[PDB]
């Protein structure tokens, strides 16, 4: 597997209209907000989820474009899948000996898999085939302004099993951000690519998942989530020749001269992207 | 702490070729660590008195000596800074003009063994000890000096 | 007793008018599933200038749906938040750690007082 | 080791009471006399012969019982025992 | 028979009382030898009489008297026992040395505990966890029996506070309202989430001790969050919780921003009097 | 390897932004913090790692430049090597009793690997090697203001073995923190260089390593990490010209007048570097 | 009082191949946050004058004194340093106060501004009162 020469760094930028882009786990299901600053925040792993469907949905479970984590799977029988392509015994709960052994086993799932190509998994469990770090890695989404989560009342007009009534035989909670245009920053090295072979067709079909990501994650509380702004930058070297926060800092998002109330569309941001340095390269035609 | 004593050079042949002389408290055996377990946040009076030896000059006298250290004691001067016992543990001293403040034992007669009274250093260095009884927190231990507890 | 409504500090007074809004929805519309300190807690200790407008739009609704009826508390409830609301000058943008843990104090202080019979 | 320099000489005895942490004796049909070293070494001397033991390792210490008289084997039974279960 | 005379001895009485053969003033030795490679030096000596000894026992262990936690937890916590809880990782061996030395000393001497104790239980407190994977049916409580058990007593000697050998409601001390706060926040969270991994004892315990200002607003934000699910979910009265909560947040003018070493022994207390006061209480 | 002839003192600044800096393995997974005053902390061992991984990367094992500490290497297997490549017969705890021998193989030790000849190493295990002090330490990173940790719960579409919980997805959380300036000082040693042979190359590498730290360190848990600023003191003697603590006071820390509410980006914070001794001179080139 | 806290760490490698046999230690590292330390000392004139400990020798004690931890950093001691170094010089060849009279003199307490556990020399405020007319007083520090 040729992989990539380059080190690259993007930003993406989309926003929601009524919609709820991440639920929180532990707070029923409100839109995660910073706990100081009211910004709106979309784990990385949500993102990469949405990069995940959407491989599966243009590849159709293709040759070496499966994905591992995949849905409702036990990822235990894909490891022994994994030893019996190498012809070993998983009985261990350990990395077989032979350290050329212990390298096939990884090297078959990074090949089969993309998603372990791309992201890395862990996969050390009662069947171990090792550790990926993942070439690409996303952090978390940040709002450029504080959102306002809304709780919306929702009846029905049916009952499950019985109610107490046989009156609000039903009622309902939906949750949505009114607007909120996040920008998510990522990074991908070419050592771990080098690592996991992480080639070029991969990052062409990772940019054509970063554009259209939302276009099929359509829902009924996802609202209506779209991908505005993706600029990517390019090094021209395998380390790259630029700090990741000079780069991030060229891309800055402001309010222009839609200030009259809060943001409700893109219209009402306005962004705009600098020169890079010498030796990086910025396409932002994405 | 260390094992063993710093040994005597020649000086002579110190630089009859550069001998560096050292000691190596790390290595090995040297390093010997001790544990000690010691007293903490006591208070004494001592009493004593004065003698004159076989070398006192023609013009010694105890009074004279006897006036020198109080003259010291009252003013805090000191030829070295008194030490409990070790010399990392200073010792705080006063004359006392009044009388002996109270004592924490003061209703009890508390056994402490045999310990040592003082060393010998006539008789080879021979340490000779006495039964230490500690009478309403007072300890009254015989003459060091005298022929019948000396051998 | 424990309240002391004279402390004048703003994370305690936004506190206090939390409690009594929730209180005065809590009157409004019994049997409701969540209240105001279960949907708004989290957006109201963040950024109380971004919320607390439309909590006491939402206040104002719940005490003219009180006042109608013969039995009027609704009064009540307007009036402390005249006080409590006359002690501002201008709502927090955002508040510290320690100014969050006195809004919850001040909170479950009014709570409680508006709870005796 | 220092018996290995004196070998039968009866200044081995005067070395190792020199250098040896507390002495022990026996007396169980024949005198005995145990000198004791750090680095769990111990040397045991009877007239001139002595013999050289290891308080760590099983066969010196079987060795040691070899080397004694039956009588005094019996008596150090339970000594010996100690010393074996060092493992 | 030996349980009788512990519990005579801890209540104040007389050893004759149990059983007439103990002739009181026969003056009694107690020595302690700690080894080094070869050598083995002395670490402790006391010779006082049976009586005298005794007395101090008894009053030691009516000292750490607390509720245990557990049925099967001994009434009379053992020495070893209670130092092994101070160790690194619960086992013997880590014990440092000075701390055993300053028991079985300050026990049978009636003097103050080293007042190194106290940091050493609320470190251990800091570095525990839940264990799950000790193969124990219960996951092993941060605050212990026996380590609550320590602090009482050091409390108690040391700085001669007082404390309850059980709950007690009317106390109205900031350190002990704020550990019965994060007792009753922390049965929330474990009413809310069912089987979870970890609870807010395995870390939020040693910051909320410490600098109760800067942590509380989450805790109780989280709470909230717990009984506003507990409330939709089965068991809609959360209420009791909440009740609870305002209870106690009534007696507390305003979080401190920080708290002595004793002031956290204080709040360890009071959560490990909260925690015991609520396993079964519904 | 002639060895450096200068004392340094060096401050690095460096940020975290919704990410994990170093974890508390006591604290379940946690960021390090100071409990008693809530200041964030980072050991100076995930920095002296993160420098050797850097090391490792851009130097690729190339000779005299291996580092000792490897992710699956056994020590007393390099001590072997070192003693078979000064051909001497290994005493199980001991090191050889003629000292140059000892000295020839503490100095091979240090000459062939980069992290003994400049952090050090203890390697008196059953196969003795010495121990080395190591010219170059650092102490712990703490942050210039309280950090807020917060727990970020998260949820995975799989299960590893056979069980029939999911009848809600497999739970998870991390933890991140919103945004920290952490502090951390270090010191260089000319006369234990001396012993060691701590060269100029070796400080030129271990200042790239320094200002390119975080920038290959990324993954799942890191967020966005970088190192905003180096300030490098550099003395005139092989004992220093003043006091290592009247240096780190002359780099000041402190918020800017224009910024109101929680810190979220290096933009919240002014740094003031003052004026340095005669003695010594100021490199706020990096 | 300090309260030294106990950091847990981990290490990559293994030792020996019997614990490979997953391959990571876990070690702990014990630090203190900040104590401020107040170090007494005596130097005998007397004592001296048997020796030969001369002024330039009691220059270069000061010196040391003054640059004791500027050498010893290690990975286990982190920052360390003299802040402080009061003398009190004798007029006579033997003292002329007494030695805890003196230390006495120099008080350190908390300043106004400090609440809570000391984390910075800043916390701390040093006072020195004035000494009997029979000794001088410096601050090398």
């Amino acid at each position: 597997m040729t992989a990539i020469a380059n080190r690259y760094e993007f930003v993406l930028l989309f926003d929601v209209e009524n919609g709820n882009p991440n639920g929180d786990p532990d707070a029923g299901n409100m839109p995660r907000i910073d706990p100081e600053t009211g910004h709106g925040l979309v784990t990385d792993v949500c993102l990469k989820r949405k990069i995940r469907n959407h491989v599966a949905l243009t590849k159709e479970g293709a040759e070496r474009f499966n994905i591992y984590i995949q849905e409702k799977a036990i990822l235990n029988e894909t490891h022994e899948r994994a030893y019996t392509a190498c012809d070993l015994k998983p009985e261990p709960k350990k990395l077989p000996k032979k350290v050329e052994d212990a390298k096939r086993v990884t090297d078959w799932m990074c090949t089969n898999f993309y998603d372990i190509r791309t992201f890395g998994a862990v996969m050390t469990t009662e069947v171990n085939c090792g550790q990926v770090r993942g070439p690409v890695q996303m952090a978390f989404a940040r709002s450029v302004e504080p959102v306002v989560p809304q709780e919306v009342s929702i009846t029905r007009m049916a009952v499950t099993t019985k109610a107490e009534a046989e009156d609000n035989r039903t009622m309902g909670r939906k949750h949505i951000v009114p607007y909120g245009l996040y920008v998510a920053h990522g990074f991908i090295s070419a050592p771990l690519a080098e690592k996991t072979g992480f080639s070029d067709e991969d990052l062409t079909l990772f940019w054509d998942a970063l554009v259209n990501m939302f276009e099929h994650d359509r829902s009924a509380a996802r609202g209506l989530m779209s991908s505005r702004k993706l600029i990517v930058f390019k090094h021209q070297n395998r380390l790259g020749n630029a700090p990741a926060h000079k780069l991030f800092d060229l891309v800055k998002v402001s309010r222009a001269e839609g200030s009259s109330g809060p943001a409700r569309s893109f219209a009402d941001y306005a962004v705009t992207v600098g020169q890079a340095p010498e030796g990086v390269e910025v396409k932002e035609m994405l | 702490e260390v094992s063993s004593k710093i040994p005597k050079p020649n000086p002579a042949t110190a630089m009859r070729d550069r001998k560096p002389l050292y000691f190596l408290v790390d290595d090995g055996s040297n390093r010997q660590q001790r544990a000690a377990t010691l007293l903490r946040n006591v208070d004494y009076v001592i009493e004593a008195h004065f003698e004159l030896t076989d070398k006192a000059g023609a013009e010694d006298n105890a009074g004279k000596h006897l006036d020198i250290f109080r003259r010291r004691a009252r003013a805090g001067q000191s030829f070295q800074q008194p030490c409990l016992g070790c010399r990392e543990f200073p010792a705080s001293f006063e004359l006392l003009e009044g009388d002996v403040p109270l004592s924490c034992y003061a209703g009890e007669k508390r056994d402490l063994g045999y310990m040592l009274l003082d060393i010998d250093f006539e008789r080879d260095m021979t340490p000779l000890f006495f039964k230490a009884v500690m009478e309403d927190g007072v300890i009254t231990p015989p003459s060091r000096t005298s022929p019948e507890v000396r051998a | 007793v424990s309240l002391d409504p004279a402390r004048t500090d703003r994370p305690y007074l936004l506190g206090r008018l939390f409690a009594v809004l929730e209180k005065a929805q809590e009157d409004a519309v019994p049997g409701a599933n969540a209240t105001i300190k279960d949907r708004y807690l989290a957006s109201a200790s963040a950024n109380p200038g971004q919320v607390f407008h439309m909590l006491l739009k939402n206040a104002s609704n719940h005490t003219a749906k009180l006042r109608k009826d013969p039995e009027r508390k609704a009064i009540h409830y307007e009036i402390m938040m005249q006080e409590i609301i006359d002690n501002i000058s201008d709502f927090p943008v955002t508040m510290s750690s320690d100014e969050q843990g006195l809004f919850m104090i001040g909170y479950y202080h009014q709570r409680k007082a508006l709870f005796t019979k | 080791m220092i018996a290995q320099q004196h070998k039968d000489t009866v200044a081995a005895c005067e070395a190792a009471e020199a250098i040896a942490i507390a002495k022990d004796q026996v007396w169980d049909g024949e005198g005995y006399t145990k000198y004791t070293f750090d680095d769990n070494s111990v040397l045991i001397q009877s007239g001139t012969t002595q013999y050289a033991m290891d308080a760590d390792d099983a066969d010196s210490i079987k060795g040691y019982a070899d080397w004694l008289d039956d009588e005094a084997r019996s008596a150090e039974a339970s000594e010996i025992e100690r010393l074996l279960e060092s493992v | 028979r030996m349980h009788d005379l512990l519990v005579a001895i801890r209540s104040g009485k007389r050893a004759t009382d149990i059983m007439p053969d103990m002739d009181e003033s026969v003056r009694f030795h107690v020595l302690g030898l700690s080894p080094n490679a070869a050598r083995l030096s002395v670490r402790f000596w006391e010779v006082d009489t049976v009586g005298h000894m005794l007395d101090k026992v008894g009053r030691h262990y009516r000292e750490l008297e607390i509720i245990p936690q557990f049925n099967n937890e001994q009434e009379f916590p053992s020495l070893s026992t209670l130092l092994r809880q101070t160790a690194v990782l619960n086992k013997t061996e880590n014990i440092s040395p000075v701390l055993a030395g300053g028991l079985f000393r300050a026990m049978l001497t009636g003097g103050p505990y080293p007042q190194s104790l106290l940091p050493a239980v609320l470190g251990r407190i800091r570095a525990e966890h839940a264990r799950p994977e000790d193969k124990s049916r219960y996951r092993l409580e941060v605050v212990t029996y026996y380590r609550a058990a320590l602090i009482k007593a050091y409390l108690i000697r040391n700085r001669k506070l007082e404390v309850p050998v059980s709950l007690d409601p009317a106390r109205t001390d900031r350190p002990y309202l704020l550990g019965r706060l994060f007792a009753v926040l922390e049965k929330a969270q474990e009413d809310a989430v069912p089987g979870a991994n970890a609870t807010i004892k395995d870390r939020y315990l040693a910051s909320a001790s410490a600098n109760p200002g800067q942590v509380f607003h989450m805790l109780l934000k989280n709470a909230s969050n717990h009984t506003a699910k507990l409330r939709k979910d089965p068991e809609r009265k959360a209420i009791h919780y909440e009740i609870m909560m305002q209870e106690i947040i009534d007696n507390i003018s305003d979080f401190p921003v920080t708290m002595s070493s004793d002031e956290q022994g204080l709040f360890m207390i009071g959560y490990y009097h909260q925690r015991k006061a609520l396993f079964t209480k519904k």
